[PDB]
């Protein structure tokens, strides 16, 4: 697995792969490891997908129950907390859970929470979860800019999410996009790896190593 | 796997099912477990393949040797004595569980040995994953003064129940028959009740339909002269 | 110590068509190396138009089967006999599985059906109850010989269109009922050659807008 | 921890109408991580071709040895060695480490030069023969192999459409295994030509 | 007790010969006659059976002796010295050949086997 | 030790090394060189386990500069990176392994050319353009895959290597003191002081 | 979680053209001392049902006072107990089923494997296996234990599809049982020679044998093996 | 196993079953225990069949090497030899062995060689898993200086007993006769001995 | 531990060994095994003697308060008392018991319940660590409708094998005779039953 | 967390503590802030298991700030750390203790002295000049030990503060990625922005 998510001037970039494995064993190539809680707010699935999928569907459940009583936005902060909260409860029962909760707020602007399983919870600007990260966080790090454009910041959560698709071997078969603004999210598509591949390797020159 | 061995009025015939395993998978669907120690003694065998073959290879091997040394021809009772003490040697861990049987000029036998090096004698016999299968049929049916038509056709039934009702055993039925004042016939895949049936659909690809990268030619040849 | 699990081997293959679906399984039940029975069916009709196999240990699939039957049951009495559309039942059954998160039904679930637009539908869920709406999946025993075939078969994966050697992918072109359980057949025929727990019969249910049917093919037995 | 699966990788070997092709993928990985998308797992000596997987190192070691013995065989010979005794060579090799042994999975392939007749083999990590007429899997995804051979093939396929065959079944595979994949390469074989070709495949 | 003789019995005199090696040869000449003839379709070899008593059983005493199931041997001199490389001929068929390949070694190196086995009764101590 | 780099690039092989011996609790050293010249144009790096890694490494050296004497001439990079494959392959069936991974940098005077080869304690080697050993890969490999060209100067190759020494200070855990880097081209071995 | 302590072994059984067939030897083991030579396994529920048991004692014993208990509970209050409304085989596996996958459920089994055999009332027949797991599944033939080994191949060379039932008669499907018997007693070290035998027909009924046993045995040929292998005296 | 030997006036008679078995599957109902290492002192073995197996071919070999030699051994020098096997590789060994023999001289003679490769002489011996069941019953009836029908009659009805009672046991009771007039070989089927 | 019951004509005897261990140490050599439950309804007791204590104890309770509401219970509702303490407790107990009693209407009747729970009838049983030695020689001695000199014969006999064998029996044999006639004790010494 | 620092000198308390948090492999942020503010004059900053630490920390903050409502008035530093104490003391023989190791730096307004409490998640209270928890305290008291006075400023203490970190920062493996620091004194809680 592979997923990450970075604050920007346009809002967030929240980008993941698709594979599933056991063991060895390539389960499924067209997995979703962005849960959409709601128009509003994303969550990435890395760890155990049942664990991801059950509570942050709940967790949606939970921030409908808020702005249906407090009739307003339920904040970035509140919601990840919930959420927060909830697995801490649980913490030595064995759930297995990393993930980034995304969001855009008029009080608190574009924000990203990393929750864990082991209860902690982080305030952020850019987070790498997966077996994977490594390889992300180094192609986000070296290009990131808080004043990237919607189109590059996009370009580059996908770029980095190819530099772990080819890299680590519990990670690939497709790129799923998304850009979170103050409206709600936006889904920018999926992109198959092997395609993605060929089509950055030609365009951009890089994986040289590579014959192709 | 299953494997028996059958003693009848003038010799003894062993047989043995076609299928090996690889955990739940099957990596050979028509493989070959009757072996030969020498022209008159052949073996059956189950547990690790490899210990199997190789054990029999060997004192195949040395029984081949003895033979011409004293010019005569071999006995069961030397193959049977040259494998237990070989195989106790290595307490277990050479996992060869073999049927021998054969005839010579002694008479016609048939024996059991276990991996740890014990042996057993009797009329018939039954190992591998299906033996109990096999032992079944055989308890139900032997009898003693058995022709040699009727114990090809009680060593198969017993095979059969292994292929059918053991799961670690299937395919085919071989049959390897050993008679006295005779040349032992090995009978390759005397029966054949598991042919696959004709698939639905061609999985023939249109030429052109796999991407190349580049090709080339390999020079599988030595170095040429001029 | 007790072990409160089993594995009775099995093997199940749920393929969602364009307006129908199927989901088929092997009839053979196992323990070990032996044979309980050559003819346990696996996959069952839970009514409202879906049907529902949980591969795996047998003891939990039929207790899962059981309950989802019986969820089916309760939400036509809760809610004026309202049907069961394929998307609510996948996520009912989700929460069956996760109800037993820290003692899981040890099995490999799989339902098919239409949605509510009419076009075919196959969900696949994991033991704990993460589940997800696909195209093509096998499961159980033999679920990793067959899913490659299928990946081919189906969804034409490294096929390339003749003479522009790997610029054009193959078209999706879409199957019809017939095509598919060909693909299904020849899936299971080649299983049972190369996997011991895989045989004896094979059954398979067809769903459509005029509801369910089935089918039945031998195996080998061996 | 699993010697058989650190590395990860794939060979496959088919049989078809006066010819025989085996096939690998290039991966190279420690776990995880891809390391090299150029190991090949395919040697020849004279007009036999070995496949190996498993253990890197081994693969590496057992290709040096089968060079080794195959050199002084032709030597002393005066003659290339031939499938069906290289395949008995490997069997003795292998079992001589029965205690201790190479953590890999073997595949010969090759045409007799006095028969003419095609001819493929597998073994296990012990040495224990599988003679098969139709197809030899080995390596991270042979479950996938043994599925896609089963259905895809047919007997007495001529050259080129035998290319198309084990190139699908290869490819397809390495995509179901994490461990395979990265390139691959198809060797086809005649009894006096060969052609290797190099697969274009998503590299992930 | 111990093979105290690590020393070659055999060696080089003044002329350039190897005298045990020579003698030997005499030992051969004074040997019954044997023979070999190859034709295209196959080989023949032939020796006279020559019995020390007409009380012997001279059936019992096979001067020509089978090695591999296609390689055969006949010999001229000191019919102990044969029946030992016979009996290392046959074992080593097996051990440096059958043992590896699967096969019986080829005439020609057999041969080499059996003549490798003769030189280091030349050389060693 | 801990992390180990390796890049080539047109003209050369840039070997990377970290600075830092830790014995559990405390840091001992921040200026080990983990690094010996087999012969005037091949250079190996190593990591692994400790008294292990020097102990190979100084084995290694004295045997290629045995050869390099009795036959009057040095063995090319290949060759060599051959001879500690199979050294390693040995050793990981004897009775107590050596736990050493390696990066040998090597110019090659025959064929002009730069070559570098990873080999594992367990006797895995690789031809690479770029390599490391551990977890290092994990965190440089994407910005290699990236940058890298085969046609590079010495003095890019330092400033993507600067780029993968900034990555692994920012996201690893472990303080490695920084690098000692060093260069092997066709006029032999030097090493680059500030860094 | 326990472990077995008195047990019993095999219980096997068949369908043939009119009803059903099942078997089980007279046996309560502890461990490898054949301790209780005199234990009944076949439970009949009713005239149209027998529970076969294998397995722990203690717990068969338990299970048996449930079926008893059973009887008794379908009695109240119903004028139809011995007519419309009597107790189905169906129903009393689906009762124990659910007991035992319940029981495995809370990691304290009935430590049992059970057949439950009978005729329904529309004249078809029932044969259902559940074990300690509450696993469950039906076939022509059925088996416990090392029955399941070695009673079934011989079973179901008899009976091997369900078109094979028409075709078989009771006395040909008595004969395989009786024989199948025979042949668990020459090779499980953990049976006795005495067995009960329960025949239940949708014609004649439920006809239970007890004290019966295994006859027309071969043991003289082993009188000329002699020694292991070179041993001639 | 259920296995004895006992002396009488004539001589010695050895005692057994022939159930071997593979956990509670019978691997051969039709087993001779009774094994021959010279013409007149033979032995009845229990635990590994492969131990006990090799220990008698190597006692037989032995006792064969002694024969040519020295002439006919004594019983008690054949206890010695399976002593010395039983005793120097105790830590690699399961083997539970009862050596019986007929001298002229010492008349009949038994002895038990345990798992610890002790060795006593006793005037009859029990042992195997089935024995622990039938040594008050034995111990009751045991007399010295039977004669060789009350002697047959006291191990029939002894391994009746012990097959009755032990799993490990049954099958047929397989007895070898030891005295002067030569070596008797008997068998006694199930039929006969369950219903004494 | 040595014990058993043997119904007879005119009743029940039970008997029982006075041995006592903790590992091989003889914690108590005079014990009485032989326990009251009801006025001719008593116990053999095996196992855990903690155990066996406590549920003796409350079986005397529940027979006891079972008698004031309902008058004198059947031996066979005492062992149903003992199987479902025995039974339902199975994890946490460690009990052998063999129960044996006298009615008028039933006469002598002996159960045994082993250590799953199960129970028993039958016309007499053995039980404890010594029971194993003595199987052969009860099952050819034991009759059916022995005299009381002939059953205590038995018993004694029986349990002087048992005891003989048996490092964990020992010391007085115990018998507790059940008949229409009362509850008569009687005990036998180590010089009486030893010679036997 | 890692590593946690205490200093209290003349007017006031100085609580250092490391901005790291490491996840395994990565370093997943290097801004974090270990503390919170109990009452206007009371720090506890925390180390220990993840999500413990912030769950007891928050927990701790709630139930000071109620009592401040309630009351209308601000426990003493002393009191403070007794009810923290007792906490953790009640955690340690429960079902899942709270691994929580904290320091609580106060200005107690009433006496007019700043005070330093040390509790490890066992509920280990010491009051101390100055304190560490984990290995933080192996490093550091040495230099803490010769240097400090109880009449040293805060600019002084922040001095001795800097020596501290520096040998850490050389003598540690592990990479904290600096120390944010913060002063506890009459006037209240503020932070020293660069250091
Ligand atoms: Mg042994
Ligand atoms: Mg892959
Ligand atoms: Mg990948
Ligand atoms: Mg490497
Ligand atoms: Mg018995």
């Amino acid at each position: 697995t592979t997923t990450l998510a970075f604050r920007f001037q346009g809002g967030i970039i929240v980008a993941v792969d698709s594979r599933a494995t056991a063991g060895n064993w390539v389960a499924s190539q067209t997995v979703k490891k962005v849960i959409e809680i709601n128009p509003f707010l994303l969550g990435t699935t890395a760890g155990g997908a049942a664990d991801c999928q059950f509570w942050e569907t709940w967790l949606g459940s939970q921030c409908r129950l808020h702005e249906l009583r407090e009739k307003e936005r339920i904040s970035v902060a509140a919601a990840s907390k919930i959420l927060s909260n909830l697995v801490y409860q649980y913490k030595g029962a064995g759930l297995s859970m990393g993930t980034m909760i995304c969001g855009y707020t008029r009080k608190e602007g574009p924000t990203i929470y990393y929750v864990d399983s082991d209860g902690t919870r982080l305030k952020g600007d850019i987070f790498c979860v997966g077996s994977g990260q490594t390889f992300a966080y180094g192609v986000l790090d070296s290009n990131y800019k808080w004043d990237l454009s919607v189109e590059d910041a996009l370009y580059l959560g996908k770029r980095s999410i190819l530099a772990a698709a080819h890299r680590d071997a519990y990670s690939g078969g497709s790129v799923n996009l998304y850009h979170v603004t103050e409206d709600g999210w936006i889904y920018h598509g999926n992109h198959d790896v092997g395609e993605l591949f060929w089509k950055v390797k030609e365009e951009e020159g890089s994986f040289n190593n590579v014959i192709g | 796997t299953t494997i028996v061995g059958v003693k009848f009025n003038n010799g003894v015939v062993i047989a043995a099912d076609t299928r090996s395993t690889q955990g739940p998978i099957v990596a050979d669907k028509n493989c070959a477990k009757l072996h030969r120690i020498s022209p008159k003694i052949w073996c059956a065998g189950a547990g690790t393949a490899a210990d199997t073959e190789a054990v029999t290879q060997l004192i195949g091997s040395n029984i081949e040797l003895h033979s011409l040394y004293t010019s005569r021809e071999p006995r069961v009772v030397s193959a049977l004595q040259m494998l237990k003490q070989h195989l106790f040697k290595y307490q277990g861990h050479i996992g060869a569980y073999l049927i021998v049987a054969g005839v010579d000029p002694t008479g016609s036998h048939l024996f059991s040995i276990h991996a740890h090096g014990s042996t057993d004698v009797g009329y018939y016999l039954s190992l591998g994953s299906g033996s109990l299968a096999a032992m079944a049929v055989l308890e139900s049916h032997w009898k003693q003064d058995l022709t040699k038509e009727e114990a090809i056709k009680l060593a198969s039934d017993a095979i059969q129940a292994g292929i059918w009702n053991d799961l670690g055993s299937g395919s085919n039925v071989d049959v390897c028959v050993m008679e006295i004042g005779k040349d032992a016939e090995y009978l390759r895949n005397y029966l054949t009740p598991n042919v696959r049936e004709e698939k639905q659909k061609s999985y023939k690809f249109p030429r052109g339909t796999t991407a190349v990268l580049k090709e080339s030619i390999v020079n599988i040849c030595d170095i040429q002269e001029e | 110590q007790f072990n409160p699990y089993g594995d009775n081997g099995g093997t199940i293959l749920g393929i969602a068509g364009e307006d129908f679906a199927v989901l088929a399984g092997d009839t053979r039940n196992i323990t070990d190396y032996s044979i309980n029975s050559r003819y346990e069916p696996k996959v069952f009709d839970c009514g409202d138009n879906i049907v529902m196999s949980a591969n795996g240990f047998a003891a939990d699939g039929d207790a899962l089967v059981k309950r989802f039957k019986n969820s089916v049951k309760w939400y036509h009495f809760d809610h004026n006999d309202k049907k069961l559309s394929i998307n609510s039942a996948a996520r009912n059954i989700q929460h069956l599985l996760y109800g037993k998160r820290f003692f899981p039904y040890y099995v490999h679930t799989i339902i098919a059906g239409l949605d509510e637009d009419g076009k075919g539908a196959v969900y696949s869920f994991d033991p704990v109850g993460s589940y997800e709406r696909e195209q093509c999946r096998a499961g159980g025993a033999a679920a990793s010989l067959i899913m490659p075939f299928l990946d081919n078969q189906v969804n034409f994966k490294n096929q390339y269109e003749p003479g522009t050697n790997g610029k054009v992918k193959k078209p999706l072109k879409y199957l019809s009922v017939e095509e598919v359980i060909k693909l299904v057949r020849d899936s299971f025929t080649s299983a049972t050659e190369r996997h011991i727990q895989v045989g004896d019969g094979l059954e398979i249910l067809i769903v459509t807008k005029d509801g369910v049917r089935k089918e039945f093919y031998e195996l080998k037995r061996d | 921890s699993d010697p058989s699966s650190i590395n990860g990788g794939i060979v496959v070997a088919m049989t078809g109408k006066d010819c025989v092709a085996i096939a690998c993928d290039l991966r190279l990985g420690s776990q995880s991580l891809g390391v090299s998308n150029k190991f090949e797992k395919i040697f020849h000596y004279g007009h036999v071709f070995l496949g190996i997987t498993g253990l890197a190192t081994d693969v590496t070691t057992l290709n040096e040895m089968f060079r080794y013995k195959t050199n002084l065989y032709k030597l002393k010979e005066e003659r290339a060695i031939e499938p069906e005794t290289f395949t008995q060579l490997v069997s003795s090799s292998l079992y001589e480490r029965r205690f201790g042994p190479y953590f890999v999975g073997p595949v010969v392939a090759g045409i007799n030069s006095k028969s003419g007749k095609p001819f493929i083999a597998g073994f296990d990590l012990i040495g224990c023969i599988d003679e098969a007429k139709d197809f030899i899997v080995s390596g991270t995804a042979s479950d996938q192999l043994f599925g896609m051979c089963e259905s895809l093939y047919e007997p007495n396929l001529e050259p080129e459409d035998l290319f198309e065959t084990i190139s699908q079944a290869l490819l397809n595979a390495a995509d179901r295994d994490a461990l395979s994949g990265w390139g691959a390469v198809v060797y086809i074989i005649k009894k006096d030509e060969v052609v290797k070709r190099y697969l274009k495949m998503r590299q992930d | 007790m111990t093979d105290r003789y690590s020393f070659s019995l055999t060696t080089f005199s003044p002329s350039g010969k190897l005298g045990q090696i020579d003698y030997a040869l005499t030992a051969v000449k004074q040997g019954v006659t044997s023979l070999g003839i190859k034709a295209t379709n196959g080989v023949v070899i032939a020796t006279e059976k020559k019995s020390s008593s007409p009380l012997a059983m001279s059936e019992t005493l096979s001067k020509v002796s089978l090695l591999t199931p296609d390689i055969g041997a006949v010999y001229s001199g000191m019919g102990p010295d044969y029946r030992v490389l016979v009996d290392k001929s046959r074992k080593v068929a097996h051990t440096s050949y059958k043992r590896i390949y699967g096969e019986y070694p080829p005439t020609k190196l057999l041969v080499s086997e059996v003549a490798k086995i003769m030189q280091e009764a030349t050389q060693s101590g | 030790m801990d992390i180990i780099l390796g890049i080539r690039v047109q003209d050369s092989v840039i070997l990377a090394s970290s600075k830092a011996v830790t014995r559990g609790i405390s840091v001992l050293k921040d200026s080990d060189d983990k690094t010996r010249q087999l012969s005037p144009h091949t250079l190996m790096s190593f990591a692994g386990e400790a008294g292990d890694t020097v102990q190979f490494a100084e084995y290694i050296q004295a045997n290629i500069q045995l050869y390099s004497i009795r036959e009057d001439y040095e063995l090319s990079p290949q060759a060599v990176s051959s001879f500690v494959r199979q050294e390693l392959a040995k050793s990981i069936r004897s009775r107590r392994p050596y736990q050493v991974n390696v990066l040998i940098g090597g110019y090659d005077k025959k064929k002009n050319k730069p070559e570098l080869y990873q080999i594992d304690y367990l006797g895995t080697k690789v031809e690479l353009p770029y390599g490391a050993h551990g977890y290092s890969g994990f965190y440089t490999f994407s910005l290699l895959d990236h940058h890298y060209r085969p046609d590079m100067t010495t003095e890019e190759g330092l400033d993507l290597l600067k780029l993968c020494v900034q990555e692994l200070e920012k996201r690893m855990p472990m303080d490695f003191k920084g690098v000692i880097v060093k260069i092997v081209d066709k006029d032999g071995i030097r090493q680059v002081d500030d860094f | 979680t326990q472990q077995p302590i008195v047990t019993g072994t095999s219980v096997i059984s068949m369908k043939y053209d009119n009803g059903v067939i099942i078997a089980a030897d007279n046996l309560g083991s502890y461990g490898s001392l054949l301790r209780f030579n005199g234990v009944e396994r076949l439970i009949p529920v009713g005239d149209n049902t027998v529970v076969g048991i294998s397995g722990d004692i203690s717990d068969m014993q338990h299970i048996e006072r449930l079926l008893k208990d059973l009887v008794t509970e379908n009695a109240y209050d119903n004028p139809l107990a011995d007519a419309e409304e009597a107790l189905e085989p169906s129903y009393i596996f689906e009762y124990l089923a659910t007991v035992m996958y319940q029981r495995r459920s809370k990691m304290n089994p009935l430590w049992n494997a059970i057949i439950v055999a009978g005729v329904q009332s529309n004249g078809d027949q029932f044969l259902r296996y559940v074990n300690l797991l509450g696993v469950t599944y039906s076939s022509p033939t059925l088996a416990t234990g090392f029955g399941a080994h070695m009673a079934n191949p011989l079973l179901r060379k008899v009976v091997d599809r369900e078109s094979d039932i028409p075709k078989t008669t009771v006395q040909v499907a008595e004969e395989a049982i009786v024989n199948a018997m025979r042949v668990l007693y020459y090779r499980d070290a953990r049976s006795s020679r005495n067995f009960s035998l329960a025949i239940i027909d949708k014609n004649t009924g439920l006809t239970f044998k007890k004290n019966l046993q295994v006859e027309n045995m071969k043991w003289d040929f082993a009188k000329d093996i002699k020694g292991y292998g070179t041993q001639k005296i | 196993t259920s296995i004895m030997a006992v002396t009488f006036k004539d001589g010695v008679i050895l005692g057994a079953d022939s159930r071997t078995t593979t956990g509670a599957y019978i691997a051969n109902r039709v087993t001779d225990k009774l094994t021959r290492v010279h013409d007149k002192i033979w032995c009845c073995r229990s635990g590994s069949a492969a131990d006990t197996q090799a220990i008698a071919d190597i006692v037989q070999y032995h006792l064969e090497l002694y024969t040519s030699q020295y002439g006919t051994p004594s019983t008690e020098t054949a206890a010695s030899v399976f002593k010395e096997l039983c005793y120097e590789n105790k830590d690699n060994l399961t083997a539970g062995i009862i050596v019986a023999g007929y001298d002229d001289k010492n008349k009949g003679e038994v002895y038990t060689i345990p798992l610890g490769g002790s060795v006593h002489k006793l005037p009859y011996a029990i042992a195997g898993s089935g024995s622990t069941f039938i040594y008050g019953y034995c111990d009751k009836n045991f007399r010295e200086n039977m004669s060789k029908e009350e002697t047959v009659d006291f191990i029939k009805h002894s391994l009746s007993q012990a097959i009755k009672w032990d799993g490990s046991s049954g099958g047929v009771i397989r007895m070898v006769v030891l005295t002067a007039a030569g070596v008797e070989r008997l068998i006694f089927y199930p039929d006969e001995y369950e219903q004494l």
